[PDB]
RNA sequence: ACGUACGACCAUACCCAGUGGAAAGCACGGCAUCCCGUCCGCUCUGCCCUAGUUAAGCCACUGAGGGCCCGGUUAGUAGUUGGGUCGGGACCAGCGAAUCCCGGGUGUUGUACGU
RNA sequence: GUCCUAAGGGGGGCUCAUGGAGAACAGAAAUCUCCAGUAGAACAAAAGGGUAAAAGUCCCCUUGAUUUUGAUUUUUGU
RNA sequence: AGCGAAUGAUUAGGGACUCGGGGGCGCCUUCAUCCAUUCUCUGUAAGAAGCCCUUGUUACU
């Protein structure tokens, strides 16, 4: 229970901008993600066509990026400043992951370039404990123990203890 | 062979349409000098107890 | 339906040509060995 | 046979010319598969190739038998236990006859079918017989 | 026009006959002018060959084959086929652009005819074509036969 | 509200093989590795199995039978402490030394050790052992095939370091130079100097030099036992060369592991002392009766 | 006997929950210069075996667990092969099951190196 | 008259259909994350057989989709 | 070999409707168009031509 190998850690933070249309808007959204993260973002195509969404199959409609390490903690804490360290209880998943979404990227500290415009973001934080390599490695891949899996209540407690957040 | 269309209505008609058809057809047989066209393809099937009560009351 | 007769030595006609050629060379060698 | 992976001791069995093999067709491997007939048939190996063997089968047509030579991969052939009862027996007769000739006493060395049993005595003590009716009395209850 | 036909005719709520008619019309328009279509829309329409309707399947395969002979670069590496990938790898297939006209500086098969003439001269010794010698009709027939043989060898 | 894992699912479930459920064996590659031509009959097919752990390298010569595999010879990385290498037992040079040791051991076991002596001074060149000029005639080199297991065979992996060590020991392993840690994919030319540097462990040496120049704290954190045993960056080449010389001199040295030492019988006794046992059926019936009494009380 | 590597049968081995692990070995682990690969050193690859911890993997035990496997019975029954100048199914001569129920069990083992 | 009668080989990586829980606009459906998932996907038989570090999908090279000679099966030549 | 929620119906109530058609005086309409809705899962073996030992031949391994 109090083992040093049971500490909750941020496995990754995934940043998503789903524009819903291809072209210059998606290019500028990818520029926003590249400027925020420091890495090359990856584009996401539509896997099937919807008529009244205005999208078609094999059309790039979204962009996303994954950050790990202290950079993920920094960007997540900036987003938590934007959300004023207040998340509703439904934002925490049953497996112990969480996430939220901002409506504009200027509040993270990015300057407003008139060429780029206004884009919002989806932040998703995936949490692990040390020992996830058991399920992610190639040779002798196994399953994480039930006592080692993260609980939604443990994630909520970790959030309220580290970030001084108000889960309500 | 089993088929789903054996258990469906094969001919349906609305109340006002049936009433208008019956009225027009009756007006047509009113005149004996008028003959129909393609009568075999027309829905002509739509056009074409005191003792019991007393015995029921008193056997 | 009687069982058909079977030859004492089956032909090398069915076997693979590499082993057939090696077997023919071996038969020539044992023939010269017997002749000696 | 269970779906999925094939056991790998199939490839480690060594077949030679003259060996007796069954044909049990594996559904998973389609290469080297024989006909619909010649499945479940026992034959003689005449040719041994890298991944397949040649099997001599005697098919029947009309009122005669025709020799057929069938090329079957090692997936579908299995060693046949028809002549193990011959090889073990002939070895056993070889050493037993050598030992009996060395010792001097002749023996019966041919296998014999089931003879009638000899006379013996059965004791009644602690095994007293019970009397049975044509129907059980607890059943008639 | 192609975008409107694709939006109104081939979609999730569209009927199979409507989708087949739209894809056939799109195939005919692409036959007349291939540059009207974008590569993403082309790959989307070619992926309709996995549809369970036979008419839509054949229409999508017709569009795919049409772009296979015409312009295979938009088509996916899975859907290009043998000859298209071989031509694109060896470098014979060139991009088709608006306004390009055939600009053969020499006759087709003239190099093959010159090679055949050189082979005949070498055989005679053992026993430039358009620049000096006038085109004999038998020589033109031999050049056409050599061009057909070269096309058959390239197909093989 | 549906249940995927129900009784019908558990009844229709067909498991994989045990060593595939454990994630240790690739049977698709194993079939090709162990399948021998039936024209060749009972000719053994030797495979050099290489495996890597956190603190050891496991190299074996393996043949296949019906009821199990046979280890003809085996060499481990921790046995290089007898030959001098007591630091960095999982690096590329230790992999090379373990492959060399396994090759020398299998050649000594076969008896062809003096007939087939490979490259005595490693140079870093793509070479394969050929037929030796025996007095009787031409003797072909002993042939083995590499088995990497579930390892990713990229450029610079130690699965090829073990293979290079065995090939320089004298075993004929069919191989190509494109997966050695000096090969450039664009140039398609192997860098002999870089390959020799990896053989003699110069990459670790320049790693220590770079950290000694740049980050002293991380250098002391990582290479602490190197400092404690006072082995330097420039001495690695001589250390590995002397280790190669001792391996070629006496390939059957015995190494004391410094672990607690006992015999098989009292190790068995200790393991049964530290072993809880299954309940007897009388005890399990007593506990089932206790559970039935608890259910009756409830 | 217990680990590791390669394995043979391929659930008595799988799935879900708990409890414990001497010794060493595995394992999580620590660092991204080199070889290498990624949107991300997550995986893969390279280097360290120092530190921490058995928390997870792994092993063992527990469960009136689901599943799976093996025995009795079911049953000399059902079924089936011949016979009668047997009746309007029963005998004679023989072969001969599987469910349902009642229970048991929850892996054996080869080679090599070690604890 | 147009259109369709199907891209094969080698190596490597990864699992599919679907369900549950979550993320600004975003909802039943657009993209992202985790868990469960014996094939319930896909492979040109719509409820046949066979496939999960693959026979599926993606990436990198390639056309063994090449000549020549016999044997076998379906049964004189095919 | 054929069938198949890849099916068969429902559309009263809501809309879009407009030239879809038609009527009356560019304007309204009367039908009708559809859409939104919903319902329906028998082979082989039982030997002297067979077994065991020794020994050669080979371009195969």
């Amino acid at each position: 229970a109090q083992n040093p190998m049971r500490e909750l850690r941020i496995q990754k933070l995934v940043l998503n901008i789903s524009v819903g249309e291809s072209g210059d808007r998606l290019t500028r959204a990818a520029k926003v993600l590249e400027q925020l993260s420091g890495q090359t973002p990856v584009y996401s195509k539509a896997r099937y066509t919807v008529r009244q969404f205005g999208i078609r199959r094999n059309e790039k409609i979204a962009v996303h990026v994954t950050v790990r390490g202290p950079k993920a903690e920094e960007i997540l804490e900036r987003g938590l400043k934007v959300k004023e360290y207040e998340l509703r209880r439904r934002n925490f998943s049953e497996t112990g992951n969480f996430g939220f979404g901002i409506s504009e990227h200027i509040d993270l500290g990015i300057k407003y370039d008139p060429s780029i415009g206004i884009y919002g973001m989806d932040f998703y934080c995936c949490m692990t404990r040390p020992g996830e390599r058991v399920a992610k490695r190639r040779r002798c891949k196994s399953r994480i123990g039930a006592s080692h899996r993260i609980t939604r209540e443990e994630t909520i407690r970790w959030f309220k203890q580290r970030f001084d957040g108000i889960v309500r | 062979e089993p088929n789903r269309k054996w258990f469906t209505n094969t001919r349906v008609i609305s109340q006002d349409t049936l009433q208008s058809f019956r009225e027009a057809m009756a007006e047509k047989q009113k005149d004996p000098y008028t003959v129909l066209l393609k009568s075999n393809k027309l829905p002509m099937s739509l056009i074409r107890h005191q003792a019991k009560m007393t015995i029921e009351r008193e056997p | 339906i009687k069982k058909p007769k079977t030859q004492r030595y089956p032909s090398l006609k069915g076997t693979d040509p590499k082993f057939r050629r090696n077997h023919r060379h071996a038969l020539h060698g044992t023939a010269k060995a017997l002749k000696e | 046979r269970k779906h999925g992976q094939i056991p790998l001791s199939t490839y480690l069995r060594t077949y030679r010319v003259g060996d007796i093999v069954d044909i049990k067709v594996n559904g998973a491997v389609q290469k080297g598969m024989p006909h619909k007939f010649y499945h479940g048939k026992t034959g003689v190996v005449y040719n041994v190739t890298k991944s397949a063997v040649g099997v001599i089968v005697y098919k029947r047509v009309k009122h005669r038998y025709i020799e057929k030579r069938i090329n079957v991969r090692i997936e579908h052939v299995k060693p046949s236990r028809s002549r193990e009862d011959f090889l073990r027996r002939v070895k056993e007769n070889a050493e037993l006859k050598k030992k009996a000739k060395a010792e001097g006493v002749p023996v019966q060395l041919k296998r014999q079918p089931a003879m009638p049993r000899e006379a013996h005595t059965v004791s009644i003590a602690d095994n007293k017989p019970v009397t049975l009716a044509p129907v059980a009395y607890e059943t008639t209850i | 026009l192609v975008v409107k036909i694709a939006n109104e005719f081939v979609s999730e709520a569209s009927a199979a006959e409507v989708a087949a008619a739209g894809l056939n019309a799109i195939r005919e328009v692409a036959m007349r002018q291939p540059l009207c279509m974008s590569e993403t829309l082309l790959q989307d329409l070619v992926l309709y060959q996995k549809s369970k309707d036979k008419g839509v399947m054949m229409a999508a395969k017709g569009l795919q084959s049409l772009y296979r002979e015409v312009y295979p670069e938009m088509l996916q590496k899975k859907f290009r086929g043998k000859e298209a990938t071989m031509g694109l790898r060896a470098g014979e297939i060139k991009p088709l652009k608006f306004g390009e006209e055939e600009a053969a500086e020499d006759i087709e098969g003239i190099e093959l005819l010159e090679k055949y003439k050189e082979e005949q001269k070498k055989k005679k010794v053992e026993q430039k074509l358009a620049t000096t010698t006038i085109l004999t009709p038998a020589d033109l027939a031999k050049l056409k036969e050599l061009r057909q043989q070269a096309k058959l060898d390239k197909m093989l | 509200h549906k249940l995927v894992k129900n009784s019908a699912y558990y009844s229709r479930f067909q498991t994989k093989f045990k060593r595939r459920r454990q994630g240790k064996t690739d049977y698709y590659a194993r079939k090709r590795l162990i399948t021998q031509a039936k024209n060749k009959y009972n000719a053994p097919k030797y495979r050099l199995v290489v495996r890597f752990t956190n603190r050891d390298i496991i190299t074996q010569m393996v043949t296949s039978e019906i009821n199990g595999d046979k280890i003809f010879a085996a060499a481990y990385s921790h046995e290089l402490r007898a030959y001098g290498i007591n630091h960095g037992l999982t690096n590329w040079a230790a992999a090379y030394a373990t492959g060399l040791l396994l090759a020398r051991r299998v050649l000594a076991k076969l008896g062809l050790d003096k007939t087939f002596t490979g490259v005595e001074e490693p140079n870093g060149e793509y070479t394969l052992t050929e037929a030796a000029e025996t007095e009787d005639g031409e003797r072909r080199p002993f042939k083995a095939i590499l088995d990497v297991g579930l390892a990713r065979t990229s450029t610079g992996a130690r699965v090829f370091g073990v293979m290079k060590g065995a090939s320089d020991g004298g075993i004929f392993i069919p191989h190509s130079e494109n997966r050695f840690p000096g090969y450039d994919i664009e140039t398609e030319e192997l860098d002999t100097e870089v390959l020799k540097k990896y053989i003699y462990g110069g990459h670790v040496a320049e790693y220590m030099e770079t950290l000694a120049d740049d980050d002293e704290e991380r250098y002391k954190s990582q290479f602490v036992k190197y400092i404690e045993d006072d082995v330097e960056a420039d001495s690695l080449e001589e250390l590995y060369a002397e280790a190669h010389k001792q391996i070629r001199a006496d390939p059957f040295r015995k190494y004391v592991s410094d672990a607690p030492k006992k015999s098989k019988e009292e190790w068995k006794a200790e393991s049964l002392k530290y072993k809880k046992a299954k309940l007897s059926r009388e005890e399990r019936k007593a506990r089932v009766e206790a559970k039935i009494k608890q259910l009756l009380a409830e």
